[PDB]
RNA sequence: UGACUGCUCCCUAGCAUGCUACUACCG
RNA sequence: GCGGUAGUAGCAUGCUAGGGAGCAG
């Protein structure tokens, strides 16, 4: 299960690369040491904290339509 | 290394090599200008000559395509292959050549040497990159006319306004005034500095050297030479008379000391091209100056 | 200032959902995900370069140095050298970078087209009279890891390759042809090259042990007076091409092109103290040079250092009283001496060197007794001659020859039966094979249909794992073999719904089994 | 190859040899067909030689060239073919403190700067509404990404200062309403 | 990648020569490619001959090289021609339908636009033809445009004035604002800009929409952007509800619109309803009506400009509360009362220039008639609704074509839905006739409207009746005569109260040649609609096909509120118009 | 291949064959005429098939003396690239603080590493953090190289402007922070 | 913006060589 | 009845070249 976290931290940083957030230098510093803590971690209970973490800077712009991407 | 060749535009890659300026020259015409003269080496990309290592043959039609190298008969190899046939020349576009029927006008601007009136009633009621060719070429072979010259050593300096020079072995000698000013310039352990523009005139050797300068032993003049690299506009465009003189500014106030002038000014703004008839000091100097305050702009 | 960022890696989503449906990656597994791809923030290329802090200046003992390039040179007899004309050179892939400022303008193909082979001659023959100092480009590369240093290469221009070319490709590819050398580059592991090469290292040697070290930092730690000391044996094969100043000319224009040069990292132009430029055009050969310098000095240390009286073996004494005498009492060489401690080192230290990468088989109750280099002596040299300090964390050793090397180019190694008799294969890293399947550049790794050729050659490199005690393991090459099939019965379903044509025939049966994998470790080829 | 005109004379040439043999009938008027014969086919087995050859030249250009469309195609839908990957692993993770905030964020309650995991620090959210305000915040503590958050300070979105019981129901049509709650980890 | 239009499967071939290049379909390919010069045929790479600098680039003309396509000039000995079998190579060779008569389609490609006929074709064909013909029509007219000069304004005299020359070789672009510039300047190096112009009698008077003062070397052309291909049919194939279910029936109404809410009833009971709008019957008043009826509709409000939409949001705020409204202008100076860029709105009023893509309510468009079948595809390409309502008239205006030469095509298909009220009939009408009188507006009637509007109010006798000849001389791209611009001041001078009117004039210059004699403002004959006076003085200064046809300046007769005047030199209508005649002085 | 000398031959000896083979009239008849067209397999024997290899030689040639003529241009384009770039970055030289330090060396030679140093007019620091930037480029203006450089425009990784008035000590947490100072040599 | 090497698999082309069959001519 | 050469096709091996990819230091 934790190779589940880290395979889409792995798809979270390419879509906030595309996003063009590392135009923005302190922000994608805080991505990048997040994605590489996701990938180093050995117990799953911290590497999903540090996920939420990431998760949220992508929730925090607006260029990606989240209700219309939730189509379940 | 690759554009359109003179008689036929097409884009071609092969220079006569014999010719002096060295045009290129389109496969069937290429041709066509070697069956006739004895321009009969053709450089491509290479040139056409037998690299068998130390032969002598170096006519076209006198080889054969040897694989990755060019062979006479003396050194092709079983499978051959000539180059010159074909009635077309083996070179790059060996497919867009239109060639012209009677190219013995351009053969005849080729094998002209420049001798008779002939030659210049070629040079002019030529075609056109025949009159570009022609114009080059008369200046290309008289830039090496001067140098078949001696050195102008002054070897000795006696007093000013006059010299004691020499020139080198087996040359005829240069005239004797300025249509053919010299441009000497100084040696000193190695190799070729400074000295100026000089003639020489009957003294004794009367020099009159535009700049100021003194000269001393060993001193020595040739008439240093430049590279006439080809030339690309027409002599003239086709011209045409403009309807109105319309984009050119017609001004209110005029100067009538040239009252001989607005006149002459006012289609020339709806014409390309006007050659006037100037005879000596009819205010031709005077006439382009008019148009300066007529037409300030 | 530019800031040059490191991307994350494609997810191969089908990959990976077919990999957890033939139960991987269960919790507890044993092989799991290690290699990723890890993204890098912008001041990441020059807080990599900084790691020239490491190189300090280093003065070598010189006469002991001048004892141990002899030994080491006679370890490169076996081979020729020398200058070779423009037209000789070999320049496999035209297509890379041409180094800074040519990279503006076309990469190296350009420039071999642009110059006549005798354009090229004149530009050789002119840096034996002449210094050229150059500009290096610092890259970062894009691939897979385990750790999340940034990995950087030196783009080298193209004027300083053309001519090291010629300088040095004629011996350079006489050690890439040669088999059962010390050098064992351009020896394949396929086709029983492994075996070989192993059954060639542990030659003759009685109480025989493996052993293997690290350089930590290898080449930012090394120091210049041993780059120098390589240059100077890779040059020693033009005793007949090139004339005394030519060969000091061409020393000086390898240190002044890929030793202390001007690199050019960011946008900005620093110095690089020294250590070697990694991708220069005798990397991997300089680096086995020092490297057989480095294991030769400790055997010295390790020799020299012993209290001679308690040396039962008269002749290892009198071969220790004589080496002191070599090295601190003669002045010039002494040939018979140098032949003879060559001798005892290949006969109780045989050496198996990749470019820093290296076995030792050695006689282990030697080793005991401080009369070859054991790994302490390993960890003083460096720390003395290096300015680096070897963790025994990083040193492997083995004491059953019977399961080779823990470790050499990253294979671990298998005694397996094939056929009548037993073989060593080298097996991979599971983790390292899957994360390959699993993360890559976009089109290259994202759908398979597209390109697999690459799963065909993962499941080469991933064979021998078939043959291993633990089943995870096997499951990995299981797994490749019937990713491939689905690949291929899927791209023919493709391209007959695309179509209604398809294969009429393939017989491409054969990436689907392993008769054709298994070929590539039997030894006809 | 069956449907091309060497079959036919193919068949005639065999027919022939075979009333030959099973008539036994000469020397050279049986040695008529086979240098009649072995000829149909050295002009039937090469025609059939290179259009067999076009056969698999032409499927080896279409695949060729399928391949590259299907390539030029997949680099160039990657914006969204990431999204909707991403969204699909992480609808199956399920794991709570994400489903929460994605759940908020598909209505309104967006943070604005990286969710600290500090026992410190603070994370403002901005609320867009009342009703939201209602399922998140009970008085002074702020539940979300399944953790709680003392708030300190919401203010309206023109930027004043609305301290908290102020806000309820009918007296939220008062208010600017893209609200901004600061708060810290409990 | 995509599926070809004659035959909808998927396909990897576009025709090169072909100015729009749609996908087509292997054996739908080789029949276009049979009958035209359309002979350069792209895949995923170009067939061409590539071996090292060729010249053969039709398509039968090569053979399949492997790794290659080759001339037989150049074939390798192992050749297979690429147009074969009936069947051109490509991907997909096996899904091909084609069509037996593609000569619709060839005819639409081969089609340089310049007969009515062409247009016919642009009508009368098949859909994505349909889609295929507006775009080739946009296209080549943005590049149309651009075959003329520079306009470098390269001295500059003093305001509202240029000196401006222009390229060489190059005609002249024409007199007015249907052909608006928007000119840039440079530096040293590159381009960065000056703004929205156009050139016009002088000396060149130049009519600058926003504030600027021009230096010299200031240059200008019609600068242009990428038509990129159409999705949505022009108009969904729609049907009639059993009931207006999912929509609101309210309760209240007002009674200023009686002649409306009869009309919007059905409409929630159908898709899409074009009314038959004549000018100035509360049209504009018509969807305001609706959006009290129904206040719950997310209701697409519509035209060609906001100029056009700036008559749909004239009245908006007035009658519908403020921040209900809103109108996305992207980064153009009309109407801005609203909020802007804001989709999400309860009322969004655009132009299709640029209202994003969403999906609504009720689709309301003004500007039927002079908008084609392209931007007719855009609001339901822009917008899936609920509902559609077309507002306008193929009654009143079509589009300037320039480069319609032979003709001047039908009122009737100036698009796909403009024939359906001349085919199946007017889905609505509005004879409300709030302006013009019993004057003008059934001898409109007895014209083109099946004597369908009524009276409005008495008939003062202040449109007027001149019958006229006039002298007419023609220059660069306009008409000017003075006989009847002497006739102007004539006619305007016996009553100083005439001369409280705004100039009507086709000739837009022969007001530049007028407004020095009298002072009286311009009207433009075709951008006039929704702008008008009771008092408007026209001359028409020419009987031409560009002038006295049936319905062009129809909108200008129309302008008036009570009196026009109509100096009808024409023969072409005047045997009809019932007003007051005079003698000539 | 049907314009050859071969071709008319064939034509002929095959025309005389079947004339004669449907007159019928000898065995000598197929004899000669059927070994003469087995010189018909001499006719065009390689009048069409070892020539046919030509058509090879001469395309193969042509398209390597195509490739050359390319590389030659490619040569003279890169020649003229790198001369123009050589020609338009001497002119930045600044040509009078650098002939003045040249003529005080001894023999002409002076280290590279000092030209930008004593001979640039433009610096630029890069900075980590506000604590080093304390110790350098504090105030409007400082010293280094033992000269007095006045700052003109400061900017962050993201290459937009900050005026000195934000480098504070608690206002530097809210700073792309590897800033870049440029400045210029005061006079 | 992509370094220097080494090995390996796959596809295509060319040439020669080598092997085998069919046909032809002459001795 | 044999030999030889010439042709053509099939088949193989090898070498070079071109392209795509994988691993290693
Ligand atoms: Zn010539
Ligand atoms: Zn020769
Ligand atoms: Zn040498
Ligand atoms: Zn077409
Ligand atoms: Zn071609």
């Amino acid at each position: 299960k934790m190779s589940d976290v880290k395979c889409t931290s792995v798809v979270l940083l390419s879509v906030l690369q595309q996003l063009r957030v590392e135009s923005s230098s302190k922000l994608w510093a805080q991505c990048v040491q997040l994605h590489n803590d996701i990938l180093l971690a050995k117990d799953t209970t911290e590497a999903f904290e540090k996920m939420v973490s990431l998760l949220s800077v992508l929730l925090s712009m607006q260029g990606a339509v989240d209700i219309n991407k939730l189509c379940e | 290394a690759v554009g359109a060749c003179v008689l036929c535009n097409s884009q071609t890659s092969l220079r006569c090599g014999a010719c002096i300026r060295r045009p290129f020259l389109c496969c069937k015409c290429c041709y066509d200008h070697v069956i006739s003269t004895s321009h009969k080496l053709v450089l491509s990309v290479n040139p056409y000559v037998c690299n068998a290592p130390g032969c002598d043959v170096t006519d076209v039609t006198q080889l054969y395509l040897g694989g990755m190298s060019y062979y006479c008969k003396s050194h092709k190899p079983p499978i051959s292959f000539p180059l010159c046939a074909n009635g077309q020349v083996f070179g790059l576009y060996k497919n867009t050549c239109v060639g012209s029927d009677n190219v013995t006008d351009f053969n005849a601007i080729a094998t002209c040497d420049w001798t008779n009136a002939g030659d210049y009633i070629l040079a002019n009621t030529c075609t056109e990159r025949l009159k570009l060719f022609a114009a080059e070429t008369l200046k290309a072979t008289e830039e090496t006319f001067k140098l078949s010259y001696g050195i102008a050593t002054v070897r000795e300096v006696l007093s000013d306004r006059e010299l004691h020079l020499s020139w080198e072995v087996g040359k005829p000698r240069p005239p004797l005034n300025r249509n053919y000013v010299f441009t000497g310039y100084r040696v000193t352990k190695n190799s070729k500095v400074q000295i100026g523009e000089y003639t020489f005139e009957k003294g004794a050797v009367v020099y009159r050297g535009t700049t100021t300068y003194k000269l001393n032993v060993g001193d020595y003049f040739v008439l240093t030479s430049h590279t006439v690299m080809p030339l690309s506009a027409p002599t003239l465009v086709p011209q045409e008379h403009y309807v109105r003189i319309t984009g050119l500014y017609p001004t209110l106030n005029i100067s009538d000391e040239f009252s001989s002038n607005v006149a002459n000014y006012q289609k020339v703004g709806m014409q390309k091209y006007s050659t006037l008839q100037g005879p000596p000091g009819t205010g031709k100097s005077h006439f382009a100056i008019g148009l300066a305050l007529y037409y300030p702009s | 200032v530019a800031f040059q960022t490191v991307k994350p890696g494609n997810f191969n989503k089908d990959f990976y959902d077919f990999a957890v449906s033939k139960g991987f990656f269960k919790e507890g597994s044993s092989v799991e995900l290690k290699h990723f791809f890890f993204a890098q923030d912008g001041n990441a290329a020059i807080s990599d370069y900084d790691y020239y802090r490491y190189n300090l200046p280093t003065m070598c003992d010189i006469r002991q140095l001048l004892f141990v390039v002899e030994v080491v040179d006679k370890y490169f007899d076996c081979y020729d050298g020398g200058c070779i004309n423009a037209n000789q050179v070999i320049v496999n892939n035209l297509d890379k970078s041409a180094g800074f400022p040519f990279n503006k303008w076309g990469k190296a193909r350009l420039y071999y087209d642009s110059m006549s082979y005798e354009d090229q001659d004149a530009l050789f023959a002119y840096t034996k009279r002449n210094v050229i100092p150059t500009i290096t480009q610092m890259n970062l590369k894009y691939a897979i890891s385990a750790k999340n240093r940034a990995r950087t290469v030196a783009g080298v221009s193209i004027c300083s390759t053309m001519t090291n070319r010629q300088f040095h490709q004629k011996l350079l590819k006489s050690i890439a042809a040669t088999r059962g050398a010390t050098v064992v580059i351009g020896t394949s592991k396929f086709y029983g090259g492994w075996h070989n090469m192993l059954k060639t290292v542990y030659s003759d040697v009685e109480n025989p042990h493996l052993m293997g070290w690290d350089y930590p930092k290898c080449d930012r730690a090394m120091p210049n007076m041993l780059r120098i000391m390589a240059s100077l044996v890779l040059a020693r094969k033009h005793t007949t091409c090139c004339s005394l100043s030519h060969r000091f000319y061409r020393l000086a224009n390898e240190c002044a092109q890929v030793l202390s040069e001007m690199v050019m990292c960011g946008g900005s132009l620093y110095v690089k103290p020294g250590g070697t430029s990694s991708g220069d055009a005798t990397t991997a050969y300089a680096n086995s040079v020092f490297n057989i310098c480095q294991a030769v000095t400790a055997n010295v240390n390790a020799l020299l250092s012993t209290d001679g009286n308690k040396i039962a073996d008269k002749y290892v004494r009198n071969l220790q009283h004589r080496l002191y005498e070599c090295l601190y009492r003669n002045r010039d060489v002494d040939t018979d001496f140098v032949n003879e401690f060559y001798a005892y080192l290949r006969k109780h230290f045989s050496m198996m060197i990749l470019s820093d990468d290296a076995v030792v088989c050695f006689n282990s109750t030697y080793a005991s007794q401080g009369l070859v280099a054991s790994i302490k002596n390993f960890k003083s040299v460096l720390y003395y001659q290096n300015n680096v300090f070897m963790s025994e964390a990083k040193c492997w050793t083995e004491t059953d020859l019977t399961k080779g090397p823990h470790e050499f180019c990253s294979q671990h190694t298998m005694l397996v039966k094939q056929g009548d008799d037993y073989v060593y294969l080298p097996y991979p890293d599971p983790s390292r094979i899957l994360g390959a399947g699993c993360f890559v550049d976009d089109i290259v790794k994202t759908d398979g249909t597209l390109m697999i050729e690459r799963f065909v050659s993962l499941a080469i490199d991933a064979y021998p794992l078939t043959k291993h005690p633990n089943q995870e393991y096997a499951d990995v090459f299981h797994l490749y073999l019937q990713y491939i099939r689905k690949l291929h019965d899927e791209l023919t379903g493709h391209m007959l719904d695309m179509y209604s044509v398809m294969l009429t025939n393939d017989n491409t049966s054969r990436y689907w089994e392993p008769e054709f994998y298994e070929a590539m470790y039997t030894p006809h080829t | 190859f069956s449907s091309l005109p060497s079959y036919a004379a193919f068949a005639t040439a065999q027919e022939a040899y075979e009333q030959a043999v099973a008539n036994g009938d000469s020397e050279v008027v049986l040695k008529k067909l086979k240098k009649s014969l072995n000829v149909a086919k050295s002009e039937f087995d090469r025609d059939a030689a290179m259009q067999r050859k076009l056969e698999k030249m032409a499927d080896q250009a279409m695949t060729q060239m399928y391949k590259q469309a299907r390539s030029e195609d997949k680099r160039a839908k990657v914006t969204s073919a990431m999204q909707t990957m991403l969204f699909t692993m992480l609808r199956k993770l399920d794991n709570d403190a994400l489903n929460n905030i994605i759940n908020n964020a598909r209505d309104g309650c967006v943070p604005l700067n990286i969710i600290p995991l500090t026992t410190a620090a603070k994370l403002m959210v901005v609320i867009p509404d009342y009703n939201t305000y209602k399922n998140t915040c009970d008085g002074t503590t702020f539940t979300y990404a399944s953790a709680l958050w003392e708030i300190q300070q919401v203010v309206d979105a023109d930027s004043k200062i609305v301290q908290l019981s102020e806000i309820s129901m009918d007296n939220s049509p008062n208010l600017a309403w893209p609200l901004i709650v600061t708060a810290l980890r409990a | 990648v995509g599926a070809c239009v004659l035959c909808n499967s998927q396909t990897s071939l576009r025709c090169g020569a072909c100015i729009r290049r749609p996908f087509l379909c292997c054996k739908c390919c080789y029949d276009h490619v049979i009958s035209t010069s359309h002979k350069l045929v792209l895949s995923v790479n170009p067939y061409v001959c590539n071996a090292p600098g060729c010249d053969v680039t039709d398509v039968t003309q090569l053979y399949l090289g492997g790794m290659s396509y080759y001339c037989k000039s150049h074939k390798p000995p192992i050749s297979f021609p690429l147009c074969a079998n009936g069947q051109v190579f490509g991907l997909y060779k096996n899904t091909c339908v084609g069509s037996d008569n593609v000569t619709d389609f060839n005819a639409i490609a081969t089609c340089d636009w310049t007969n009515a006929g062409d247009y016919i074709l642009a009508n009368t064909c098949t859909e994505r033809l349909k889609l295929f013909a507006a775009e080739t029509l946009k296209a080549t007219e943005e590049t149309f445009k651009l075959s003329y000069g520079i306009a470098t304004v390269r001295e500059v005299l003093s305001d509202r004035e240029l000196h401006l020359s222009w390229e060489v070789g190059k005609p002249r672009p024409p007199l007015n604002r249907n052909y608006v510039f928007t000119g840039y300047r440079v530096t040293k190096n590159s381009k960065v800009q000056i703004g929205e112009y156009t050139f016009e009698k002088g000396a060149v008077v130049y009519r600058g929409t926003t504030t600027y003062k021009l230096n010299v070397g200031d240059y200008f052309v019609l600068t242009s952007h990428t038509v990129m291909p159409l999705s949505a049919p022009t108009l969904v194939p729609q049907e009639h509800y059993v009931r207006i279910t999912g929509l609101y029936p309210t309760l209240n109404i007002s009674d200023e619109f009686s002649s409306n809410v009869a009309n919007y009833q059905k409409v929630g009971m159908q898709k899409y309803s074009t009314l038959q709008g004549p000018p100035g019957t509360g049209k504009s008043h018509f969807a305001i009506g609706l959006a009290l009826y129904y206040p719950s509709a997310r209701i697409v409000y519509t035209a060609c400009s906001h100029a056009a939409v700036d008559a749909l949001c004239e009245k908006a705020l007035k009658y519908l509360p403020i921040d209900k409204c809103s109108r996305i202008i992207p980064a153009v100076e009309c109407f801005d009362k609203f909020k802007v860029n804001s989709t999400l709105e309860q009322y969004v009023f655009c132009t299709v220039n640029a209202l994003p893509e969403t999906t609504a309510d009720i689709v309301v468009f003004d500007e039927i008639s002079m908008a084609t079948n392209y931007d007719l595809s855009v609001v339901n390409a822009r917008l899936r609704a609920k509902h559609y309502v077309y507002i306008g008239d193929p009654a009143q205006l079509p589009a300037p074509r320039t480069l319609l030469t032979k003709g001047t095509l039908e009122p009737e298909y100036f698009n796909s839905v403009c024939r359906l009220m001349k085919t199946i009939g007017p889905d609505m009408f509005l004879g409300t006739c709030r302006r013009c009188p019993a004057e003008i507006v059934d001898t409109v009637s007895a014209l083109v409207y099946d004597n369908k509007l009524k009276a409005h109010k008495d008939k003062s006798a202040q449109c007027f009746k001149m019958f006229y000849k006039g002298v007419i001389t023609h220059d660069v791209s306009s008409a000017i005569n003075r006989p009847q611009i002497g006739v102007v001041r004539e006619f305007l001078t016996r009553n100083p109260a005439w001369r409280k009117a705004v100039f009507i004039s086709p000739y837009n210059s022969q007001n530049a040649v007028a407004s020095k004699i009298l002072g009286l403002p311009t009207q433009t004959v075709d951008s006039s609609q929704g702008s008008e006076y009771d008092y408007v003085i026209f001359t028409q200064t020419t009987e031409t096909a560009h002038s006295c046809n049936v319905n062009r300046f129809n909108v200008a007769i129309t302008r008036a509120k009570v009196g026009i005047l109509c100096i009808m030199s024409d023969r072409d209508l005047y045997d009809k118009l019932q007003f007051t005649s005079l003698e000539i002085p």
